[PDB]
């Protein structure tokens, strides 16, 4: 985050395919979130800390305009995928799933 | 000397079942038979009063195979009466072995 | 003995076979309230209880107890007065017959029970009736005192007040029970109770308690993330402890002028850095780590009982194997 | 008397070495209960393993 505190790059990064990349780890990370749910009540301190940051990311790069501009219609379906699939966590629901859950609704609404 | 077995499984005959315990190894003719009976017996109107319990609760043994249609938990009096039955059937076959082995060669099913 | 310093702490490493244990039902009480046939009592915690042992002392003949209710529930309260007079809150863990006269209960549950609040009710008696009509002796001044109104007409004391503690029930002038302190004159009662501290999380009813029973998962989440941080913040520091023991540098005892801590000759020569790493981690790590494991353990019991809860109504909503253990 | 404390000394001296041998093993001394009337070492101090204790 120190090194693409530049919005310079954070286009560049998102031209070469970063937005997709971190949509697609976001999805397998509430997958596998929804794999652990129907198995094991396994308790995480840090559960979603991954996701968490990776939210983070991508809300970082789209608080630019133009990439925001360019990769809306690209990023709407894995917002709402990830928060639809984050909003079906009861058991698993952690403190961090919540806030990647609030930060996915306002990219969603920004969106 | 089925009718016998059941007058004494009766609780609301403290003293006829005395008279009928009586009636009902002298109809056996020896003590060790009569205990033997009486066990078997016992054995048999627990093992069915535990079979239905779980039949109106809805664990259905089918083909001597327990299907589950209802999931969760049991409820806590049903594990009561359950251990009511399950310890009587305990105190019958550790202070008495062999009647239990031979009411299970019996009836396989139950084992 | 332990690992202190372990991510997602096993359930099996952490988790012990919790023994039942002869503990005095005085002991764990912290609340206590009575009607005049019952005693009505708040635990500490939730206790998974399996035997309950009456013993009874100064026996009078006059009136003996011939029947034992006991009750739980697992219901977190503030003050067990919230429970005295809701009947429909208790289950009915045992019914128990007693002889004549007889100094000793043993109640035998076919099943443990968890709870965190217990009813003790002495629900009949072989009372001995004998000649009330007699005029009462006064307790102050020996006057006789008609048996009604039970008022002394020398010096106006109440012929039916609480021995221990004074007051007077107005519904009952002979109650086995004094409804504000419990004291009973016909007897003594102590109870053992064979259980053990195992933590447990109050059943769920509605929605009500449902999200109120998400709302305690979540604080108790945010309290293990906080934990966490106290155990794994004293990581760096026992590997710097590590790092310097092992360099088994010859520091002779330094005599520190604050000798208000409890340092003996022996422990002084032990080195400090091996010193400070067995506070550090025998102490503090494990401190953290045996709060961190509580907490989890409770997580867990709020998780499986949500769990339950919502596998009930979906079980309803929908209106499956023999090997059904694999499930729940 | 100085014969007497000399071997005094080089007494302890075996005992001393079967210690460090003990240490040396490194074996986890999990802490043993105290069945005994053993003075009750609090627990921060009687963490050190008792090899090293009695070292
Ligand atoms: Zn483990
Ligand atoms: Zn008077
Ligand atoms: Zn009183």
């Amino acid at each position: 985050q120190k090194l693409i505190t530049s919005a310079h790059w954070k286009v560049y990064l998102a031209a070469r395919g970063v937005l997709p990349y971190v949509g697609n780890l976001i999805t397998k990370e509430i997958a596998r979130l929804l794999a652990l749910e129907e198995a094991t009540l396994s308790t995480d301190l840090q559960q979603g800390y991954a996701l968490k940051s990776l939210t983070g990311l991508l809300s970082s790069f789209v608080e630019v305009e133009s990439i925001k501009r360019h990769f809306k219609s690209r990023l709407v379906g894995t917002v709402l995928n990830g928060y639809l699939c984050l909003r079906k966590l009861v058991v698993q629901r952690t403190k961090l799933i919540d806030e990647t859950q609030d930060m996915l609704l306002e990219m969603l609404e920004d969106m | 000397f089925y009718f016998l077995s059941e007058y004494l499984m009766i609780q609301q005959t403290p003293f006829v079942r005395r008279q009928v315990r009586k009636l009902l190894l002298f109809i056996c003719g020896s003590k060790e038979k009569y205990r033997q009976l009486r066990d078997l017996h016992t054995l048999d109107s627990h093992v069915r009063g535990i079979k239905k319990l779980l039949e109106e609760q809805g664990i259905f043994l089918r083909a001597s195979v327990v299907t589950a249609s209802s999931g969760s938990a049991l409820q806590y009096d049903t594990l009561i009466s359950l251990m009511e039955h399950l310890k009587a059937c305990a105190e019958i076959a550790a202070q008495r072995t062999i009647n239990w082995q031979k009411f299970c060669i019996k009836d396989d099913s139950v084992l | 003995d332990g690992y202190y310093l372990e991510s997602d702490p096993c359930l099996v490493c952490n988790n012990p076979e919790v023994p039942f244990c002869y503990i005095k039902l005085s002991s764990i009480k912290v609340d206590t309230r009575y009607t005049t046939t019952q005693q009505v009592v708040k635990l500490i915690g939730s206790h998974t209880i399996s035997k309950v042992t009456v013993k009874i002392g100064d026996l009078k003949r006059t009136k003996m107890v011939r029947t034992i209710n006991l009750y739980y529930n697992n219901r977190t309260v503030q003050a067990i007065v919230e429970l005295k007079n809701k009947p429909a809150r208790w289950h009915k863990a045992k019914k128990v017959q007693l002889t004549p006269g007889q100094t000793e209960v043993k109640i035998d549950l076919p099943l443990p029970i968890v709870a965190s609040n217990l009813m003790i009710e002495f629900a009949d008696f072989y009372e001995n009736y004998q000649a009330s009509t007699e005029t009462l002796q006064c307790p102050r001044c020996s006057a006789s005192v008609p048996a009604n109104p039970g008022v002394c007409g020398n010096c106006g004391e109440n012929v039916y007040q609480c021995h221990k503690c004074r007051s007077i029930n107005y519904d009952e002038k002979d109650p086995f029970l004094c409804n504000a302190c419990g004291f009973c004159k016909y007897a003594r009662f102590d109870f053992m109770l064979y259980a053990k501290p195992c933590c447990a999380v109050d059943p769920i009813e509605n929605e009500e308690d449902r999200k109120k029973a998400v709302s305690n998962i979540n604080t108790l989440l945010d309290k293990a993330d906080r934990v966490y941080h106290q155990l794994m913040g004293h990581r760096p520091q026992l590997e710097n402890l590590l790092c310097k023991v092992n360099e088994a540098a010859p520091e002779k005892p330094q005599d520190d002028s604050g000798t208000a801590g409890g340092i003996s000759s022996t422990s002084a020569s032990v080195n400090r850095y091996i010193l400070q790493l067995a506070q550090e981690y025998c102490g503090d790590c494990k401190n953290s780590f045996d709060e961190l494991s509580k907490i989890i353990q409770k997580v867990f019991a709020s998780r499986k009982e949500l769990l339950e809860y919502d596998l009930q109504q979906r079980e309803a909503a929908t209106k499956v194997q023999p090997t059904f253990t694999a499930s729940q």
